[PDB]
């Protein structure tokens, strides 16, 4: 149909090459964001289920974007290669012009701007890679929680969730966390992220990884002992 | 669906997941066998040659194998027509960072810079994908010796083994049920001897049909040395494993 | 193989890949050959055990077959071993599962009939040393979990309900009956029965009740009794055992002989009265109507809270729903003691609560003042009726009532029926008595006794709340002498006070005014009086009733109307239980007359009640017999012959209700589809049949209370318009009312349009509107239904006025009785101790047209409701509760139960 | 079991 | 099981008490021969000489004569002689002729063909409501198109919103489509008319067309119905082709059947089941809501659908209690509920190569893995890149 054109404006107002884009972000690995008072967990599969696989040489899904910055992607994995080196390179622009350490918020406009530009120039899709951009803000120890759409525009939530079975995260996060109040401890707001994770995953060690991002440059992720640890605690109230 | 699209890279399918990466897979496969066990003693690349008349010369032809730096060899497999432009960069943008840091290149380094000419040629420019697929078989300080394999699609991830090109799922399903964790460097060369036998239409494995290569960290003083061993040399260890 | 080499346990091994085959000459040549070697084969017999062991953890046909080639001959007087008496004993154990192995296991039937005698005699010989018990109890408790076990036990215990079937099959019995030739009770077989029953209970759901109903005696369920009262709580769960009981009386008992039918009854009372669950046990004391038994049950829910809490309401109101109200009367007087407050227990126990939560339903359901009919003619007598019948149950319609205009303006008999009516506005309800008691005082007799009759419909509301006696106002027209009024007057006291025993009854209906003394036809009212307070409860069989019957009956029979009105009286007065009914159809039939056999056929059709097994064949029998006679000739003295053939045809329909009734809910879709075919076939046979055959039709589908109420009742209906006789429309309606604005959506387009349309008499018109104005209620406005209340299956009390006038030819008389329609049904309400109305969540299943639940059991996916709603006939029947958001346990626990909720919130 | 199959095959 | 039982009992006196009443009831002595009957019968025979050359009604002329075309090229101008009255008579009723001279001595046939009868299928579902595993969910949106209006017209009636007019049926076979057809048919006991619509795709000149209005006729007469045009895409959006005659049919088809779907208005009271594969990929041929209303997508089943029909297999299975039953659907990826049948046919016969009458503690975490492989070969989903 229109999926020949991007120039060509369509009166569905819809071009379809925005709508596969969905459809990619779909079949992507589930991650998820859910932020405290002093800190962004994210929580995310990283499948390793394939035999004959050296685990440590394979590239861990979340990528240090800055010293601060952080992201987890849900979307083809070779698309999302040329998001995370623009951002980079970006990351250490903002600093070397500005002296100014990353803006969060710039960062979350500028790769919007990428999905953007080559929806409208012909002869370069529309990538198909939905992003978690997380952070803190120079001078600031609140946390932020940005997404990205195929669309070529962003948003920020209280707590989001995008990839596979999104929808049965998505009923988790509505009862058990609060625009109003996030869980301001740090701790309980972990464990609430593996909770939501276990539903597609249906038990794994490796096959959950949290990082926990804290302000002023503080990036941990969390021991696969300590990971344990939550999914039994969790799986003992489950056939209360 | 019926009206299947696909002229353009960035013309999406219906489906979403572009064709002309699906054709890929069938060129990849369409290529003769070629397998990388990586072992702590040393990187193992054996392969079984694309070629087959006895007239063009098999012998001078390591087709398979081409060396892109004193440490860095890589195992090909696709579309040799393709191919050839992507072997040739790889060589020079090895020696253009070793000009810069005055270091030899990291393995993984190598691999993702590659990877992402491949996405570009989808991102933008109706330019096919070059459907190519390599196993690198390296050594770096970072993590020893490693391993990778790169989509056509222009992704990577690493093995512990990895087969390529035809029969990937039968060679794939007795490397995994005999496998030997540590892994001895003499053991990789048997356990793959084994493999290809089985998976090559000459059973006796003639060494005329056989590419092969060895990557030691076995070598003298702890020190990584390539040899690329001849026909002659295969033939010699042959009759020492005694398939024929 | 069959080798006296393979003998050797050397062999075992070299054999066992085959099938071991080292038992085979081990116990056939052995024992022959030397009486030496059956005690060495007792050392041996250790060995041979084991070997059973390991050929049924390999379950397969090929190692039963190649095993056995000759262990099947030899099991003891084969190899003519009988020395050392107990050797050859001790060798019954290992040959007795390897017969039933061959049986079954690998398909064959020869070996089925053949072995089924050999294998009972080996079981029932070796019990009685207690050593077969040993045998079995290893594969019944498994120690070692396999296959084989699980089909070796099914096998022992299949024989076993061969021996109990040979006392149903002959009368020879016991081992005179030889598919076993194993006595069904002894000293060996007794303490086999008991032994897998209490092991089976836990491992089968299904081969219990089928030991209990081949049985066919009250035999099967005393050794279940002392069983289950063991079992009840330790091995599993007093709720679940108490599923198990129920699932159990009811596949046993509708096969059942009257005197046996009632025995599984009390046996299946006293468990459910020993368990906590008294809720079932409530209903067990309806069914039998002893008083003994209501008043044991009553009190087992009251003495274990010594406060009101829960325990008093539930109590209060699982009696109340039964609207008999000769529960409610048992039980105040526990309560009353108590002390605790005295008023709200009598009026919950009573029916003045019932009064009160409808007053809160109706302003829901919209108060309307509407009325429908036509002026002029026999039309202008209709539409003051139907504004009655249209306002249904207790509603406001007090203006149009105010106007004296409309009820003068009634002529005839017609006035009469008027007054009723305006009863049935009231109905259920005191409220509005007064303008009735202006009609009493002024004008024409004919509106005395339309008074009289609607202050009875009125008061239906109390009979022990004691709160405006009926006796109060209805004493005083009896003694008035003028028939009509007294009539009305002391059939009222009948209704009022319906189904409960009260002093002020007995007395007042003491005199009676059915003699010769007055022919009149209204004399016969007496006796239909009579028959409330009997029925719902265990039956005298009052002998007062019999005399006058007789009396009346032989002196004057030129009327065959008043001896008809008697004779189906006498029927209504005793149902509720067949047992004592049986020893009067003997007084009855002493004396004999063309007359004494419509009595005959009616009163039979209670009587046989407790087995389908004589009932059924036996008013079939009689249908059949009209057609001969017929048949025949093609190839005072008229009262006798008309009488004759109405009330054959009449008692036919009678019993099949009788029988569906009291037996399970597949006899109920099955008696219906005899039904349909019937039809055609009653049809065909005679012009006579076709007539009256459709008058009780459409009353077997409601006395029936049929499932189905899509296709047949809307088929019946189209045929009918064509058809002579428009009475149909009349019962049939009835049922159709049942569910409300669905059957009779239909009903009232396409009858009440036709009808006016094609008129050609006007008293033909008449019934057509009357039938399908009723069967509507606006806005679902208040159902009656035949449910008393936990019975929807109930003995009907105030709804057999269907019965009697059904029956008889259609008149202006009538008219009067059939404003009666006196049986409201209850919303659903949660409630906990407080009364707060209106129910909180239930679930209710709309789709409900199964045969296959039997049990009892509701089908427990439904689609969940928050309004509160009127029970709806087999379209809304089944009940769950819902309650679970605050977290809750059912105190009373629905079964499809009519009840109201109660539940213990947390 | 048994006994009760024969009455599938009667009906 | 024991609920079944109890069941067989009753059906077994009906039975047996029934036929022996209906000897005498049909007849064997009763023998009406009197008057009325005989009346009838005298004249008939004399009347008729046979055999007797069926006629269809083309006009009346009130004079008694009609006219009325043979089977003969020849029509005939007739007279009325006896027996049917003038005015139930009306033009396109096919009527009896008598042999000797063509004078209408009846009707009896009400334009009686062999093909109303083939299509009539009222026939014992062999499905009962909710002895599928299927979800409540799925099944009540077809009870709620179909059902609904029929059990309770109270609500329909005071909403006043007109009855629907059909539903589509479309999944993804092995989600039990024709089982869920069966399931409504079962409850409504509603005539249940079937054609298939090959049957209406043939060579032979203008047949088709014929046969889109004979169904209309039989569903209205026999009403309440539900029509099953099963395969309706097979007249429609689906191909037979136009270089083998089929430039001549299959428009006429197509047209013929739309065009009376839509007819001068919705009738609202003949229930449609339609049947196709998806209309996602294919050509729409079943033209917009309002004449179809409420469209059924059938969804693939999930982990929790798939527990409640394997319940049902797993009850004559013995050794499968000891077998965790959970963890054999949720280690098999979200796939059709056909697939679980697969198995359970599958398991049993590979019960029986291990030599175990029923299956075995270790045959059943076997048969799972021969069945997926089986199936993910069969059917191959695109493969995450
Ligand atoms: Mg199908």
């Amino acid at each position: 149909g229109y999926d020949r054109a991007l120039s060509i404006f369509s009166p569905d107002g819809h071009i379809f090459q925005v709508e596969y884009a969905l459809e990619a972000v779909k079949r992507g690995t589930c991650a998820v964001g859910v932020k405290g008072k002093n800190c962004v967990v994210l929580g995310c599969e990283r499948r390793s289920t394939l035999k004959l696989q050296d685990t440590r040489i394979t590239p861990s899904k979340v990528s240090k974007i800055d010293s601060h910055v952080v992201l987890s992607f849900s979307g083809l994995n070779a698309d999302s290669r040329i998001l995370i080196e623009k951002a980079r390179v970006e990351a250490q622009s903002h600093r070397l012009t500005l002296e100014d350490p990353v803006t969060v918020e710039y960062l979350t406009r500028y790769v919007a701007g990428v999905q953007q530009r080559y929806t409208q120039s012909g002869g370069v899709r529309p990538f198909g890679v939905s992003t978690l951009i997380a952070g803190f803000d120079p001078r600031d120890d609140e946390p932020k929680l940005y997404q990205t759409e195929p669309s070529g525009i962003y948003s920020s939530w209280s707590a989001q969730t995008i990839g596979r079975n999104s929808k049965t995260v998505r009923e988790f996060l509505e009862k058990n966390y609060d625009r109003k109040e996030p869980p301001a401890t740090v701790e309980e707001c972990v464990k609430l992220t593996v909770r939501s994770l276990l539903e597609v995953v249906q038990t794994g060690a490796k096959n959950i990884e949290i990082t926990v991002v804290k302000p002023d440059s503080d990036i941990v992720a969390l021991s696969s002992e300590e990971i344990n640890q939550y999914v039994t605690q969790i799986e003992q109230e489950k056939q209360e | 669906g019926s009206r299947r699209y696909d002229s353009r890279t960035t013309i999406f399918s219906p489906e979403g997941r572009l064709y002309q990466v699906e054709y890929a897979l069938e060129s990849i496969s369409h290529a003769g066998t070629a397998i990388g066990i990586m072992a702590s003693d040393g990187i193992v690349l054996a392969a079984e040659r694309k070629v087959t008349s006895t007239l063009l010369e098999q012998d001078t032809s390591t087709e398979k194998l081409y060396k892109l730096n004193d440490k860095i060899a890589v195992a090909v497999a696709g579309l040799t027509a393709d191919a050839e432009i992507l072997i040739n960069t790889a060589r020079i943008h090895a020696q253009n960072y070793l000009k810069t840091y005055n270091e030899d290149i990291p393995v993984e380094i190598l691999v993702r810079r590659l990877s992402d000419i491949k996405q570009g040629y989808t991102q933008h420019g109706g330019l096919r994908p070059f459907g190519v697929s390599f196993i690198y078989a390296g050594y770096d300080d970072r993590y020893g010796y490693q391993l990778y394999t790169s989509n056509p699609s222009g992704n990577y991830t690493g093995w512990k083994a990895i087969s390529v090109g035809a029969n990937t799922s039968a060679a794939q399903t007795l490397l995994q049920m005999d496998y030997k964790d540590d892994m001895k460097v003499d053991d990789a060369i048997e356990l793959a001897l084994k493999t290809l036998s089985k998976t090559t239409d000459s059973s006796a494995l003639t060494y005329d049909r056989l590419e092969f290569a060895t990557i030691r960290k076995g070598a003298n003083d702890g020190e990584v040395y390539q040899k690329i061993f001849k026909p002659q040399e295969i033939k010699d260890i042959l009759v020492k494993t005694g398939i024929t | 193989m069959v080798d006296e080499s393979d003998k050797k346990q050397q062999t075992i091994d070299e054999q066992s890949q085959i099938s071991p085959e080292k038992q085979t000459p081990n116990k056939k040549d052995k024992k022959k050959e030397e009486e030496e070697q059956l005690s060495e084969e007792d050392a041996k017999l250790k060995t041979d055990l084991e070997l059973l062991v390991e050929r049924l953890k390999e379950d397969d046909s090929s190692l039963y077959e190649a095993s056995l080639n000759a262990l099947k001959e030899s099991i003891k007087n084969s190899t003519s071993s009988m020395t050392a008496v107990p050797k050859p004993l001790k060798f019954l154990r290992p040959t007795y599962p390897d017969l039933c192995s061959i049986y079954d296991k690998w398909t064959d039937p020869n070996l089925k009939s053949s072995l089924a005698d050999v294998l009972s005699i080996l079981a029932m010989t070796y019990s009685e040393n207690g050593k077969h018990d040993s045998l079995r109890y290893r594969l019944l408790s498994d120690v070692s979990d396999f296959e084989g076990w699980g089909h070796e036990y099914i096998r022992h215990l299949a024989l076993e309900i061969g021996e109990v079937y040979n006392d149903q099959v002959e009368k020879d019995a016991e081992d005179e009956t030889s598919s076993d030739g194993s006595k069904s009770d002894g000293s060996a077989a007794t303490s086999g029965f008991e032994f897998s029953k209490e092991d089976t209970l836990r491992l089968c759901l299904d081969i219990v009740p089928y030991f209990l109903k081949h049985n066919g005696e009250e035999d099967a369920v005393d050794l279940l009794l002392e069983i289950e009262s063991i079992d009840k709580l330790p091995q599993f769960v007093d709720e679940n055992t108490f599923q198990r009981v129920c699932q159990y009386m009811v596949a046993c008992v509708p096969l059942l002989p009257p005197p046996e039918d009632v025995a599984f009854l009390k046996t299946a009372y006293s468990i459910y009265l020993s368990q906590n669950e008294l809720t079932d046990a409530i209903a067990l004391a309806v069914r039998l109507g002893e008083e003994d038994m209501i008043r044991s049950v009553f009190d087992a829910t009251s003495d274990p809270v010594m406060h009101k809490q829960l325990a008093y309401i539930l109590a209060a109101q699982k009696t109340s729903f039964e609207y008999e109200g000769v529960q409610d009367i048992i039980g105040n007087g526990k309560l009353s003691e108590h002390f605790l407050y005295l008023a709200k227990e009598l009026n919950l126990t009573g029916p003045k609560v019932p009064e009160d939560i409808y007053k809160s339903h109706l302003d829901n359901s919209k108060s309307v003042f509407s009325s429908a009919g036509l002026d002029s003619a026999q039309q202008n007598l209709a539409s003051s009726f139907v504004n009655g019948f249209l306002n249904l149950g207790y509603c406001n319609d007090k203006l149009i009532v105010d106007n004296d205009n409309w009820v003068y303006k009634t002529k005839g008999d017609g006035m009469t029926s008027a007054v009723a009516s305006i009863g049935s506005i009231y109905q259920w309800n005191l409220d509005g008595l007064q303008q009735l008691d202006k009609y009493l005082y002024v004008d024409e007799p004919e509106v005395k006794a339309g008074a009289l009759l609607g202050i009875g419909i009125s008061a239906s509301g109390v009979h022990d709340g004691e709160v405006e006696p009926a006796l109060l106002l209805l004493q005083d027209y009896v003694t008035n002498p003028d028939t009509k009024i007294s009539s009305a007057a002391i059939l009222g006291l009948g209704i009022a006070f319906a189904g409960s025993k009260n002093d002020e009854v007995l007395g007042l209906l003491l005199p009676i005014a059915a003699s010769t003394d007055l022919p009149i036809e209204t004399a016969a009212m007496a006796s239909l009086a009579l028959a409330h307070v009997f029925v719902g409860t265990c039956n005298g069989d009052i002998t007062t009733s019999i005399m006058d019957n007789f009396l009346e009956r032989t002196a004057i029979e030129l009327k065959t109307d008043w001896v008809r009105f008697l004779a189906l009286a006498l029927g209504i007065l005793y149902m509720g239980q067949g047992e004592q009914v049986d020893d009067v159809l003997e007084t009855i039939s002493a004396i004999e007359h063309p007359m004494t056999s419509a009595i005959e056929v009616l009163v039979g059709s209670c009587a046989y009640t407790g087995t389908g097994d004589v009932l059924l064949i036996q008013d079939l029998l009689h249908r059949l017999t009209p057609k001969n006679v017929k048949g025949e000739e093609d190839a005072e003295i008229k009262s006798e012959e008309k009488k004759g053939k109405s009330s054959d045809k009449d008692a036919t329909t009678d019993g099949k209700n009788d029988d569906e009734e009291e037996e399970k809910e597949a006899g109920i879709v099955d008696e219906l589809a005899y039904a349909v075919l019937g039809i055609a076939l009653i049809a065909l046979g005679e012009d006579i049949g076709k007539e009256m055959s459709l008058r009780h039709f459409g009353h077997l589908m409601h006395y029936g209370n049929e499932h189905i109420r899509r296709m047949v009742p809307l088929a019946m209906g189209i045929v009918s318009v064509s058809d002579p006789q428009m009475k149909v429309f009349d019962t049939l309606t009835r049922f159709s009312h049942d569910a409300d604005l669905e059957v009779s959506m239909n009903s009232i387009f396409a009858m009440g349009l036709c009808g006016a349309g094609t008129n050609n008499a006007r008293l033909a018109q008449l019934l057509r509107q009357l039938a399908s104005y009723y069967s509507r209620e606006q806005d679902a406005l208040f159902i009656t239904r035949l449910a008393q209340g936990l019975l929807h299956l109930g003995k009907g009390t105030m709804t057999m006025d269907v019965f009697n006038d059904a029956h008889v030819l259609n008149k202006v008389t009538l008219a009067s009785i059939l404003t009666t329609a006196v049986g409201l049904v209850s919303p659903s309400f949660m409630l906990k101790h407080h009364q707060l109305f209106y129910m909180l969540n239930a679930g209710i299943r709309p789709k409900f047209i199964l045969a296959l639940n039997d049990e009892g059991e509701p089908i427990k996916v439904n689609v969940r409701v928050g309004q509160a709603v009127e029970t709806v006939g087999q379209a809304g029947r089944p009940k769950k509760i819902t309650g679970w958001i605050t977290q809750s346990t059912p105190v009373l626990l629905n079964h499809g139960e009519r009840a109201e909720l109660e539940t213990d919130e947390y | 079991a048994a006994p009760y199959a024969a009455k599938l095959k009667q009906t | 099981t024991r609920c079944k039982l109890k069941l067989l009992r009753m059906e077994r006196i009906k039975d047996h008490l029934l036929l022996e009443e209906e000897f005498v009831s049909n007849s064997e002595i009763l023998k009406p021969f009197e008057k009325k009957q005989e009346e009838e019968k005298k004249q008939l025979e004399e009347i008729r000489g046979n055999p007797l050359s069926i006629g269809t009604l083309e006009e009346i002329i009130d004079d008694d004569h009609a006219i009325v075309t043979s089977p003969t090229m020849p029509d005939y101008y007739v007279s009325i002689l006896s027996f049917v009255d003038k005015e139930l008579l009306e033009p396109g009723c096919s009527v009896l002729l008598h042999h000797k001279t063509m004078s209408i001595v009846g009707v009896l046939q009400d334009d009686a063909d062999p093909m109303v009868s083939v299509m009539k299928m009222d026939k014992s579902p062999t499905e009962s409501y909710s002895d599928i595993g299927g979800l409540e969910s799925q099944i009540q949106e077809i009870k709620e198109s179909v059902e609904l209006p029929l059990t309770h017209p109270e609500l329909y009636e005071e909403m006043g919103i007109k009855p629907p007019k059909g539903v589509i049926l479309y999944g993804a076979p092995g989600t039990g489509k024709t089982l869920l057809a069966k399931a409504v048919a079962n409850q409504t006991s509603a005539t249940f008319l079937r054609i298939v619509g090959s049957e209406l795709i043939q060579k032979y000149l203008g047949d088709g067309p014929r046969l889109c209005r004979q169904i209309f006729k039989v569903a209205g007469e026999n009403a309440p119905s539900i029509v099953f045009i099963d395969e309706i895409d097979a007249i429609g959006t689906k191909r037979y082709d136009s270089n083998s005659g089929g430039e001549r049919e299959i428009q006429r088809t197509m047209l013929e059947l739309l065009n009376q779907l839509d007819g001068f208005d919705d009738r609202g009271d003949v229930k449609v089941i339609m049947a196709t594969n998806k209309i996602e990929t294919l050509d729409p041929a079943l033209i917009r809501p309002g004449r179809i209303d409420r469209k059924i997508l059938f969804e693939n089943p999930d982990l929790s659908t798939k527990k409640k029909i394997l319940g049902i297999h797993t009850s004559k299975m013995n050794l499968s209690e000891d077998v965790n039953l959970e963890t054999l659907v949720t280690t098999k990826d979200d796939l059709s509920g056909a697939d679980i049948q697969a198995m359970c046919t599958e398991a049993g016969l590979l019960a029986l190569r291990e030599r175990r009458m029923q299956v075995t503690a270790e045959d059943f975490k076997q048969a799972k893995e021969r069945v997926m492989k089986n199936k993910v070969e069969e059917n191959l989903e695109g493969l995450y890149l």
